[PDB]
């Protein structure tokens, strides 16, 4: 109904808050947060990233690939007939 | 009934918006305590707390004298009540003597109510209401409370 009173029935949960004032914007935001830039950079990266690597080498693979094929006539056959 | 001056005494009893409520006043040593407390059905409990905060605002700017006559009187009318039978004086005494000390200012009390004024009030208020810090005690069902940020920018009015 009223989107918040029926949703559902929950029991002896207990919250506990402050005005923001009562707080800083930055409590040690530096020296508590940069830490944690591994534990999240490193849980996916294990999962993520070789393949795009295999993409690159491709990019390059095909493209020295394709360069020889054409770039040079005098290569398979030289000038020479 | 319908007809209470009050406005939420009326209109939160109007929807039934409450089954009660009530305030409280207490001031300590260095502290003091004002709020009031109250009680309702859950699914409508969004109603008192929108309704309730303006019984504020409005007074701290467009208040009134006459509608503190009554009240005036009231307050006359309620510490002269409150000296029926032996005991309650003895009381007042001790807390007297631990707060003001020996001060039974009887008559000084209207005195110190005549003292009251219209500018007085929305000079009080002015204090300690607009645009303040409050703190929030509930209990279940609390589900649809209305979340602490909105209260705080609830308190102040953008002249809304």
């Amino acid at each position: 109904g009223r989107q918040f009173g029926h949703l559902t029935r929950v029991r002896h949960v207990i919250t506990y808050s402050l005005s923001p004032f009562e707080q800083r914007a930055f409590p040690h935001y530096f020296s508590k947060g940069i830490p944690n830039v591994l534990r999240r950079t490193r849980a996916c990266i294990l999962r993520v990233a070789p393949p795009f690597v295999a993409f690159y080498l491709v990019y390059t693979w095909g493209t020295q690939e394709f360069e020889k094929s054409k770039r040079k006539n005098p290569a398979a056959y030289e000038n020479d007939r | 009934g319908a007809h209470l001056s009050s406005p939420l005494a009326s209109i939160a009893a109007t929807n039934k918006l409450c089954q009660s409520f009530q305030t409280f006043n207490i001031c300590y040593a260095d502290t003091g305590l004002l709020g009031a407390h109250f009680v309702c059905d859950h699914m409508s409990i969004d109603d008192m707390m929108f309704v309730l905060q303006g019984q504020w605002m409005r007074l701290c700017t467009s208040a009134t004298e006459s509608e503190v006559l009554r009240g005036k009187n009231l307050l006359r009318n309620a510490l002269v009540s409150h000296l029926d039978g032996t005991t309650p004086v003895c009381e007042d005494i001790g807390r007297s003597l631990l707060t003001y000390g020996r001060r039974i200012p009887l008559a000084e009390w209207e005195s110190r109510i005549a003292e009251v004024d219209a500018r007085v009030v929305r000079e009080v208020c002015s204090k300690y209401f607009y645009d303040q810090c409050p703190a929030v005690a509930g209990f279940g069902p609390i589900e649809q409370l209305p979340d602490y940020n909105r209260i705080r920018s609830g308190m102040f009015w953008l002249r809304f």
